[PDB]
C-alpha cells in the first residue's frame, strides 16, 4: 500500500524524549542507513581482525 | 579390505645379517636374512585423547571420577622384539659399485600403547644399495 | 526386568500418529460446519 | 495352587497387560465368605485370596 | 489445455478414446490362445508338486 | 465432501495429476531402497562370511540386490570372495546411492504434474473432459515391459552385456556370480536349474514383445468393452491386483520352498533341510566316503568345512522365530564361533547310538537316544523314581569327533546333559551372547520373513480385487438403488431374471 | 507452462462421533499390541 | 479470529468457565503429584536408609511429602526408621492416592462450569455485562488464606491436632519427626531454627486475618483504581505473576543454601559444606576427642558413623552434574557399599601429610600431596623427565584407619594412585557400577535439580510481569495508536506532556 502503516513523528519525539532531543533522528532516510552502516562497518574490522592476525600481527 | 588402519613400521634397528655358507663376494646371487629390532608407535609422548600414557601423563583415567581406575587399558608398556626378514640381490654394477635386489620383510603392527595385538605384514620390495671398501 | 528396549518408541508412534492423523481431520470439518 | 506360591498377575510385579490378572483366591479357603473385616490384616488378605471375591460378589 | 512440445507428440497416441471393433473381435482369436495358458500353469504346478515326472528332471537339489 | 477412506477418489477424474500420484508413490519406494540399504550397510560385519553370512544378520534387503551379480562395496569385502577388487559405481552403495538420487528425481517430476494439468494429452478431441484411453495404452505399456524382459533374458543373465545371476552348488559352497546359459528343453522348466531362469524372460519376452505388437494394432470388441466396463479407470485397479496377489503367492511360494533364484548362500536354508535331513545327508555322506577311503572319523570330519556344519542347524532353519521375537538372528544366537565337532554317543557297550531329534513346529523336543532300528536306550527321566533308561545308569560316554574340541570325550554324566540337547540341534556351534546382547531364544532368517510378508499382503490384495471389481460393475448402482423396482423382483417376469423388454 | 485452478478436490468430512471411534480403536489396538512390541 | 498466542483470551471476557480453565489446570497439577509420587514409591530401594537415602535415589517429590510428618509408607519401612507400626491412612501410597482421586473430583468440577455459565453471580446488577469485583473478592480469598495459615502455624507444627515437621540435629543423624515450639524471639529469624517456622505462620496467619477483615470492610481509593486500574482481570493477573516470582526466588535461595525447612537426610549436603569444609570439622573433631580420651586411631575412626562419613562425599555434594547428565545420582556411582575407612599418608619420613583438595567448580583437580603449612611433598607428575616431587622416589605409605578395610597399608606405589584420587573426594566409598548401569561421572541430587527449576522458572515469570504490566496500563493503545497526534509529540508547545490543556 501507499500509506504508511505507522507514523515516524510519534517516534521520534518519544526518543528525542527518552534521551537527548537533538540526538534522535528525524528522518527514516538518515536512520536506516545508520542501521545499515553499524554492523557492517563494525564486522570487517572483525573480519580485518583474523585477516591481520593471519600474518601474526597479533593483539597486544 | 576389512576396514582397519593398521600402522605399518619398516624399522631397520640393528640388523645383525646373518648369510649362507663361504661367499667370496655377492655374486647377485646370495641371500641376506635375520631381523632387527622394532620401535613402538607412542614413543613416551603420544597421548589418546584423554591423556592416558605410562611415561608421564595423567595416568589411567580423566574424567569418570568414580569409575576411573577399572578400565584395562593403560598398560602403556614398550617391547624390543625380533622377527623374520629377507633381503636378496640381484642387479650389481662394477663401477659406481652400487648393488640392489629384492627384500622380504616381515614385521609387527601397531600397539598403540597397548591396545591390540598385532598383525603380520610381508613388505617386499628393491634394496638399493650402495657398495664402497678399503 | 527385561525388555525389548524399543517397544516405548514403537508403542508410542503406533498409538499417536495414526491418532494425530484422526485428530487433524475432526477439526476441518469443524470449521467448515463453522462456514467461516 | 492353595499351598504357598504367590502367583504374581499386577502390573508392577513385571507382567504384561497380556498377562496380568485379578489372579484368583485361594484354594485353603474353599468356598467360605472372606471379606476385608474377618482377615486379620489386609496383607493377610492380599496374600490369600482377598481382591478376587470382591471383584465377583460385586460384579455379579 | 497447455499444448508442449511432449504433447504434440502423444497426442496421436491418445487421439482414439472409445473406438471398438464390432462384428465378433477377436474373442475366438482370444479363447483358443488362452485356454492353452490354463493348461500351460497346469503343466507348472506338477512339474513343481512332482506329479508328471519326466526322466533327467529331477525337481530337487543335485541341480545347477 | 467425502470420508476419509474415500479422498483419493478426487484423482479418479482427472489424470493430470495421476501420474502425479504414482510418482511421489515411486519417490517413495525408491526412497526406501536407498533409504534402507544405507542403513543395512551401516550393521554388515565383513569379518566372516562363512560363519555368519549375510542372511544371519536379519539382512533383508541385500540379497536381492545381490543376486544379480553385485558384490564389491568399496570396504575390500566382497561376498564372493573373488579379489582383484575395484567396484567404481557398482558397489552395494551405488546401487542404494542411486536409489537416493533418482528417487529425489522422481520427487522434482511428482511435483510437476501435480500444479500443471490439462497438458492436451488427457481429453478427447470430442469434448474437453479428461479421458484416456486405456487398452491403446495397454499395447505401449507392455510393448515396453516386453522390450525389458527381452533385455533382463538374454543382455543381462547370458553374459553379453552384463554380469551372470548368482548360481551356487547343490549343497551350497561355491556360489558366486558366473553367466548362467539358457537350457530350453523341459530342464529349465524345473525351477532349481537356473538355466531356466535366463530362458525366462527371452521366451516370455519374445511374447511380451507380440503381445504388445499385436496390442496396438487391435481394438477391443463391444461385447467386452461394456462387458469389462474397459472405459472405466478402475477397470485396471481390479484386475491388475489380481495379477499382483497371484503374482505373490508364487514368490511368498518360490521364496520359501527354494529355487535357483533363492540360493542358500543368501538366503539360508530352506525348512524342508530337516524333514528330510537334507544337509545331514552329505556330511554323514562325505565322513563314510572318507571313512572306508582311508581315514578315521576323527581325521575325516575335518575335511568338512564349517558351512556345511552350518547348514545343519536348528537355529539356522527358517522354522523357528516367531511373530513378536524381533531382530537378527544374532539376536537370537549370537555370533557363530566355532564348530566343536559332531557328537557320537557311545554306551558302556558298542551299541553305537545317536540323536537326529528336534523337529521344525516343536519348541522342547524331549532327549531320547536311540539305536540304529528305533528302540530306545538312553533319554533324559522326568521323573527319576522308576527310571530304566537314564543315562547314569546306562552309563553313556560322548566321543565328540572333529572340529574345534576334536577328541574330547566326556564321562562325566552332569556334562552329557550338555551335548545331548547339542545334539538335538543338528551340529552344535560355540557363540557369544554378550556382544550383541542376544538372548538365547530363536529367531528367523529372511528367507522366513519374506514369506509371512508377502502371502499376509497377498491375502489382503484379494480383498481389494473383490471391493474394485464390486466396484467396477457396479458404478451405476453405487451411491444406492433407484427407489421401487418391485416388478423386476416379484417372481414372473419372464422368463429371465431382471428383464425389462419382456412380459414382466 | 502456465498456471490454473482446480475443478476438484472436495474436502473430508470426519464427524464428531467417528471421531470417538477411530479414537477408541487405536487406543484398543495400543493396549493390545503394546506388550507385543516388549 | 485471534493468533495462536492469544488463544485463552476468550476466558478474559466471561469469569463463567475462568473457574473452569483453572480447574482443570488445578486437576492437572494435582494429577501430577499423585501421579508422580505413585511413579516415586516404584523405584524406592528401603533396606539401606544410610547408605544410598532418598535423596540419592534421584527423588524429587518425596521430600516435600515427608518433611510434614508422614512416613507411613505402607510396607511398614518407615522413613525414619522407627515405623512403629501400620501407620493408618497417611501413608505416602494414600496421600499419593488422594491426589489421584481429588483431581479426579477436581476434573468433575471443572467439566461443570463450562458447560453451565451465567450462573447469576458473573454480572453486575446495573448491567448484564459479565464482570466481577475483584477487591472485595481480594477480602475473602486471603481471609481464607489467613485463616489456613494459621491453622498451619498452631493447629499443624506444634503438636495441638497433628504431628511436627522434621527436625534433624545439626550434622544429621537422627533426624526424625517431633513438634517443634514456636519461639518468638530474635532466634526465630535465622532460618536454621525450626522455631520460626512454627513462630512464622502463627504470627503470619494473624495479620493475615487482620488483612482480610479489614480489607472486606474497606474500598480502594479513585485515585488507585484508575491509577493500578483495578476493574480490569489482567492487572491482577500481573500483580500475581509478579508477586509469584519473588516468592520462587526465595525457594530458590533457602533451598540452596540450607535452611530448618530444608535438612540434611532429605535433601542432601547443600554445596557449601565443602567450601568450608563442614562435615570434616566434625569427623576430624571426633576422633581429636577420642584421642582425648586415649584411643589408638586404627579401633578409633569407627564410633564415626557412616552417615557423616557420606557427607564429606564430593558425590553427593550438589554441585557437580552437568545440565545433561541425566537420572539419579544412583546412576553416577552406583549403590554405597560400605565406607573403607579414611586414608592417612606417611612418607618414608614422618612428616604427616594429607589431601583434602577437589573444590566443587572443577572437574578435574590435579592431585597434590601437602604438609601442615602448605608446601608440597608429594603429586602425581605429568611428565616423568624432571620430576623429584614424585610418589615412586619420596615413597608414600598409605594407612587407611577405620572402615571396612581397617588396617590395610599400601606400599606399592601403583596402588597409592588409586587412593590418592579417593582422598581427594573426601573419603572414598565402594560401590557396584553394574546393577544399575552407572556409567561412573557424577550426578546431582534433588536440592541442585530443585533450584535450577525454580530461579530458571522465577526469571521466565519475571517477563511476563513486565508483559502483563505493560498491557494492563496500555489496554487502549494496545491495537496500534490513534492516527496523527503530532501535536502531542512536537515540542514546546504546552505545556507538559500528555497535557491537553498546554
Ligand atoms: C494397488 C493398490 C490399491 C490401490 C491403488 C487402491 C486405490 C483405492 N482404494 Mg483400495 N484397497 C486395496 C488396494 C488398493 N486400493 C487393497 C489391497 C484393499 C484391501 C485391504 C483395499 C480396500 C479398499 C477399500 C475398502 C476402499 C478402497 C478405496 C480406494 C480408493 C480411495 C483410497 C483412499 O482414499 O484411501 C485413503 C487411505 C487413507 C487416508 C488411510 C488408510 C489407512 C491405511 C491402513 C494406512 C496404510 C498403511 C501404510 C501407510 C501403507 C503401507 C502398506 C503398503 C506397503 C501396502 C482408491 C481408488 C475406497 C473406495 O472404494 O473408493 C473408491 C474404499 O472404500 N480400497
Ligand atoms: C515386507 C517387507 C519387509 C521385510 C520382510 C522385513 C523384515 C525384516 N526387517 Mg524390515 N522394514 C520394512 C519392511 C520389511 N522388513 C520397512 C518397510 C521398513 C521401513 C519402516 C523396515 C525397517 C526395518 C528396520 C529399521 C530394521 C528392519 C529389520 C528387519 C528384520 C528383523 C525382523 C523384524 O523386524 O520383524 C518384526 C516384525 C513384526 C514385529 C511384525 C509387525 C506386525 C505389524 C505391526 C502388524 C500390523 C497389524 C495392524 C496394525 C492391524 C491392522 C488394523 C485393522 C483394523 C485392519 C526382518 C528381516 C531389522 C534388521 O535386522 O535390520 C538390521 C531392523 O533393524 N526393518
Ligand atoms: C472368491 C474368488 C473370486 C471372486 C468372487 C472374484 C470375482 C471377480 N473377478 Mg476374479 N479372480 C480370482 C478370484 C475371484 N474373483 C482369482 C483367484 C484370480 C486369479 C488371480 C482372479 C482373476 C481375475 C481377473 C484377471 C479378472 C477377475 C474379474 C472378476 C470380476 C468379474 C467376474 C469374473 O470374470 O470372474 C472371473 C472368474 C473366475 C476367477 C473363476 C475362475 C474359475 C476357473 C476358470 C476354473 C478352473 C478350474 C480348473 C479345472 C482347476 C485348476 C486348478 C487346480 C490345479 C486346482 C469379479 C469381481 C475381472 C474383473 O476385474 O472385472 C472387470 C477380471 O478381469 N478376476
Ligand atoms: C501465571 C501464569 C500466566 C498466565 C495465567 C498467563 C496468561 C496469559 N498470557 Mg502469559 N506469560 C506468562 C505467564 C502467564 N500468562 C509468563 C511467565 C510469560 C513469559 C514467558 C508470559 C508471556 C506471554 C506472552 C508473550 C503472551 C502471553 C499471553 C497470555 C494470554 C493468552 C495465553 C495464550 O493464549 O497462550 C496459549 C499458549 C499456547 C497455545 C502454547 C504456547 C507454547 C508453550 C510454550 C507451551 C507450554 C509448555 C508447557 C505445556 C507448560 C509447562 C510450564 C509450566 C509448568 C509453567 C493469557 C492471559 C499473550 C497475550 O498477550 O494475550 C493477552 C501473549 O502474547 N503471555
Ligand atoms: C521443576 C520440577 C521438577 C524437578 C526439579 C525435577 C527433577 C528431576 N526429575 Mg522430574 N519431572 C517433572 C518435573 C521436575 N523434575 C515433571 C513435570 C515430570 C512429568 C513429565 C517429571 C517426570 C520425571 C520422571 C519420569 C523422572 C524424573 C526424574 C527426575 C530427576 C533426574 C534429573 C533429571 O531428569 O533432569 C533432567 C533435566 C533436563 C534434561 C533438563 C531439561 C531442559 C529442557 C528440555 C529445556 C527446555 C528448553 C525449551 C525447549 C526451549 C524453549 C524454546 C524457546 C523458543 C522459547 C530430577 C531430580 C527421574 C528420576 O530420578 O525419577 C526416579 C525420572 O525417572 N522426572
Ligand atoms: C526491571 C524491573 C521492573 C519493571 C520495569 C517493572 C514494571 C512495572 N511494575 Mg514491577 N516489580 C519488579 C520489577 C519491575 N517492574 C520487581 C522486582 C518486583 C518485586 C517482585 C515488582 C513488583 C511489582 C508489583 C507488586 C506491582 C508492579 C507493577 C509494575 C507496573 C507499574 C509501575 C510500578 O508501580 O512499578 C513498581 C516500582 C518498582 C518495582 C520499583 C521498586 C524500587 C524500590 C522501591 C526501591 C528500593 C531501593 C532500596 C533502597 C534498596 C533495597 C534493596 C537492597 C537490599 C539492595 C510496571 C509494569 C504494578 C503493576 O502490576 O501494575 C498494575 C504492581 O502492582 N511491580
Ligand atoms: C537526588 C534527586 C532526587 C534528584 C532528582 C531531581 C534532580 C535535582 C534532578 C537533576 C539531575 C539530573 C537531571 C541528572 C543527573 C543524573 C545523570 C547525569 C544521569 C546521566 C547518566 C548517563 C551516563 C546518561 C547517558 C546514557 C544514556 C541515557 C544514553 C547513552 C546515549 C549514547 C551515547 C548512545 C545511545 C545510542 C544511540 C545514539 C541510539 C540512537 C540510534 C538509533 C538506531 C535509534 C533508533 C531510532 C531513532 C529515531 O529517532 C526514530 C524516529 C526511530 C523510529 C528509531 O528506530
Ligand atoms: C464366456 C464366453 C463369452 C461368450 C464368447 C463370445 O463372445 O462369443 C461370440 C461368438 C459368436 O459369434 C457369432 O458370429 C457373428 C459375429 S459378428 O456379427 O461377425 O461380429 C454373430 O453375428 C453371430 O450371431 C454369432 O453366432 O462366439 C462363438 O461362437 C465363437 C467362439 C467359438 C470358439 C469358442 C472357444
Ligand atoms: C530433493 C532431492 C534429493 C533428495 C532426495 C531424498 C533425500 C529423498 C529421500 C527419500 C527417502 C527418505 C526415502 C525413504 C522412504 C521411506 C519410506 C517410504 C518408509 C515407509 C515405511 C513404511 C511404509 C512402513 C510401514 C510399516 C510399518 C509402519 C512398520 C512395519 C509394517 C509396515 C510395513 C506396515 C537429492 C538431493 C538427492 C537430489 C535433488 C532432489
Ligand atoms: C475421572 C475420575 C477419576 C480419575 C482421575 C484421574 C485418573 C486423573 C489423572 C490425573 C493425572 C494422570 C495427572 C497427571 C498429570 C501429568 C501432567 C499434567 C504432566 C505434565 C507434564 C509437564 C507439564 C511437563 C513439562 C516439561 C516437559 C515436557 C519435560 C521436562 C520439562 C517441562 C517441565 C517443561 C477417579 C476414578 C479417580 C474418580 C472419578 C473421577
Ligand atoms: C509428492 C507430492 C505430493 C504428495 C505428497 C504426499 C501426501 C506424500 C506422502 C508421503 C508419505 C506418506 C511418506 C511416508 C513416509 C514414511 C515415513 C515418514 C515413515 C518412516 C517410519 C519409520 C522408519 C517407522 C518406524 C520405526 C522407527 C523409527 C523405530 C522402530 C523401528 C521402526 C522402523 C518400526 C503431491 C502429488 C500431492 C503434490 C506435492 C508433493
Amino acid at each position: 500500500q501507499e500509506e504508511e502503516t505507522y507514523n515516524i513523528v510519534a517516534a521520534h519525539g518519544y526518543f528525542g524524549r527518552l534521551i537527548f532531543q537533538y540526538a534522535s533522528f528525524n528522518n527514516s532516510r538518515a536512520l536506516h542507513f545508520f542501521l545499515g552502516a553499524w554492523p557492517v562497518v563494525g564486522i570487517w574490522f572483525a573480519s580485518l581482525a583474523v585477516a591481520c592476525f593471519a600474518f601474526n600481527l597479533n593483539g597486544f | 579390505g576389512g576396514e582397519q588402519v593398521p600402522f605399518l613400521f619398516t624399522i631397520k634397528g640393528l640388523v645383525a645379517t646373518s648369510q649362507p655358507g663361504l661367499t667370496s663376494i655377492n655374486t647377485s646371487t646370495d641371500f641376506s636374512g635375520d631381523f632387527n629390532v622394532p620401535s613402538y608407535r607412542g614413543s613416551t609422548f603420544l597421548d589418546p585423547k584423554a591423556r592416558g600414557l605410562a611415561s608421564g601423563y595423567d595416568n589411567a583415567v580423566a574424567l569418570p571420577a568414580t569409575a576411573d581406575e577399572e578400565d584395562y587399558v593403560n598398560a602403556n608398556v614398550k617391547l624390543a622384539d625380533t622377527k623374520f626378514k629377507a633381503g636378496h640381490i640381484s642387479l650389481q654394477v662394477a663401477k659406481v659399485d652400487g648393488e640392489t635386489g629384492e627384500i622380504a620383510g616381515i614385521f609387527e603392527s601397531e600397539q598403540p600403547s597397548d591396545n591390540d595385538l598385532g598383525a603380520k605384514e610381508a613388505v617386499e620390495v628393491k634394496i638399493r644399495g650402495a657398495f664402497y671398501a678399503r | 526386568m527385561e525388555v525389548n528396549d524399543l517397544g516405548f518408541v514403537a508403542s508410542i508412534l503406533f498409538v499417536l500418529v495414526p491418532s494425530v492423523f484422526l485428530l487433524i481431520l475432526y477439526i476441518q470439518t469443524q470449521s467448515r460446519e463453522g462456514k467461516e | 495352587d492353595g499351598i504357598r506360591e504367590p502367583v504374581s498377575g499386577s502390573l508392577l510385579y513385571g507382567n504384561n497387560i497380556i498377562t496380568a490378572a485379578v489372579v484368583p483366591s485361594s484354594n485353603a479357603i474353599g468356598l467360605h465368605f472372606y471379606p476385608i473385616w474377618e482377615a486379620a490384616n489386609i496383607d493377610e488378605w492380599l496374600y490369600n485370596g482377598g481382591p478376587y471375591q470382591l471383584i465377583v460378589f460385586h460384579f455379579l | 489445455a497447455q499444448r508442449t512440445w511432449l504433447g504434440d507428440r502423444l497426442r496421436p497416441l491418445n487421439s482414439e478414446y472409445g473406438k471398438v471393433a464390432p462384428g465378433w473381435g477377436t474373442t475366438p482369436l482370444m479363447g483358443v490362445f488362452m485356454g492353452l495358458f490354463f493348461v500351460f500353469l497346469l503343466i507348472i504346478l506338477q512339474i513343481y508338486n512332482s506329479s508328471l515326472i519326466l526322466e533327467n528332471v529331477s525337481v530337487d537339489w543335485a541341480n545347477l | 465432501g467425502l470420508p476419509w477412506y474415500r479422498v483419493h477418489t478426487v484423482v479418479l477424474n482427472d489424470p493430470g495429476r495421476l501420474i502425479s500420484v504414482h510418482l511421489m508413490h515411486t519417490a517413495l519406494v525408491a526412497g526406501w531402497a536407498g533409504s534402507m540399504a544405507l542403513y543395512e550397510l551401516a550393521v554388515f560385519d565383513p569379518s566372516d562370511p562363512v560363519l555368519n553370512p549375510m542372511w544371519r544378520q536379519g539382512m533383508f534387503v541385500m540379497p536381492f540386490m545381490a543376486r544379480l551379480g553385485v558384490t564389491q562395496s568399496w570396504g575390500g569385502w566382497s561376498l564372493t570372495g573373488e579379489v582383484a577388487d575395484n567396484p567404481g559405481i557398482w558397489s552395494f552403495e551405488g546401487v542404494a546411492a542411486t536409489h537416493i538420487i533418482l528417487s529425489g528425481l522422481l520427487f522434482l517430476a511428482a511435483v510437476w504434474h501435480w500444479v500443471y494439468w490439462d497438458l492436451e494429452l488427457f481429453t478427447d478431441p470430442r469434448t474437453g473432459e479428461p479421458a484416456l484411453d486405456l487398452p491403446k495404452m495397454f499395447g505401449i505399456h507392455l510393448f515396453l515391459s516386453g522390450l525389458l524382459c527381452f533385455g533382463f533374458g538374454a543382455f543381462h543373465l547370458t553374459g553379453l552385456f552384463g554380469p551372470g545371476m548368482w548360481v551356487s552348488d547343490p549343497y551350497g559352497l561355491t556360489g558366486s556370480i558366473q553367466p548362467v546359459a539358457p537350457s530350453w528343453g523341459p530342464e529349465g522348466f524345473n525351477p532349481f536349474n537356473a538355466g531356466g531362469i535366463a530362458a525366462h524372460h527371452i521366451a516370455a519376452g519374445i511374447v511380451g514383445i507380440i503381445a504388445g505388437l499385436f496390442h496396438l494394432s487391435v481394438r477391443p470388441p463391444q461385447r467386452l468393452y461394456k462387458a469389462l466396463r474397459m472405459g472405466n479407470i478402475e477397470t485396471v485397479l481390479s484386475s491388475s491386483i489380481a495379477a499382483v496377489f497371484f503374482a505373490a503367492f508364487v514368490v511368498a511360494g518360490t521364496m520359501w520352498y527354494g529355487s535357483a533364484a533363492t540360493p542358500i548362500e543368501l538366503f539360508g536354508p530352506t525348512r524342508y533341510q530337516w524333514d528330510q535331513g537334507y544337509f545331514q545327508q552329505e556330511i554323514q555322506r562325505r565322513v563314510q566316503s572318507s571313512i572306508a577311503q582311508g581315514d578315521s572319523p576323527s581325521e575325516a570330519w575335518s575335511k568338512i568345512p564349517e558351512k556345511l556344519a552350518f547348514y545343519d542347524y536348528v537355529g539356522n532353519s527358517p522354522a523357528k522365530g516367531g511373530l513378536f521375537r524381533v531382530g537378527p538372528m544374532n539376536k537370537g544366537d549370537g555370533i557363530a564361533q566355532g564348530w566343536l565337532g559332531h557328537p557320537v554317543f557311545t554306551d558302556a557297550e558298542g551299541r553305537e547310538l545317536t540323536v537326529r531329534r528336534l523337529p521344525n513346529f516343536f519348541e522342547t523336543f524331549p532327549v531320547i537316544l536311540t539305536d540304529a532300528d528305533g528302540v530306545i536306550r538312553a533319554d533324559i527321566p522326568f521323573r527319576r523314581a522308576e527310571s530304566r533308561y537314564s543315562f547314569e545308569q546306562t552309563g553313556v560316554t560322548v566321543s565328540l569327533y572333529g572340529g574345534e574340541l576334536n577328541g574330547k570325550t566326556f564321562t562325566d554324566p552332569a556334562s552329557v546333559k550338555k551335548y545331548a540337547r547339542f545334539a538335538q540341534q543338528g551340529e552344535p556351534f560355540a557363540f557369544d551372547r554378550e556382544t550383541l546382547g542376544s538372548d538365547g531364544v530363536f529367531r528367523t532368517s529372511t528367507r522366513g520373513w519374506f514369506t509371512f510378508g508377502h502371502a499376509c499382503f497377498a491375502l489382503l490384495f484379494f480383498f481389494g480385487h473383490i471391493w474394485h471389481g464390486s466396484r467396477t460393475i457396479f458404478r451405476d448402482v453405487f451411491a444406492g438403488v433407484e427407489a421401487d423396482l418391485e416388478e423386476q423382483v416379484e417372481w414372473g417376469n419372464f422368463q429371465k431374471v431382471g428383464d425389462q423388454t419382456t412380459r414382466v | 507452462m502456465d498456471r490454473s485452478r482446480n475443478p476438484n478436490k472436495q474436502p473430508v468430512e470426519l464427524n464428531r462421533t467417528s471421531l470417538y471411534l477411530g479414537l477408541l480403536l487405536i487406543f484398543v489396538l495400543g493396549i493390545l499390541f503394546s506388550s507385543y512390541f516388549f
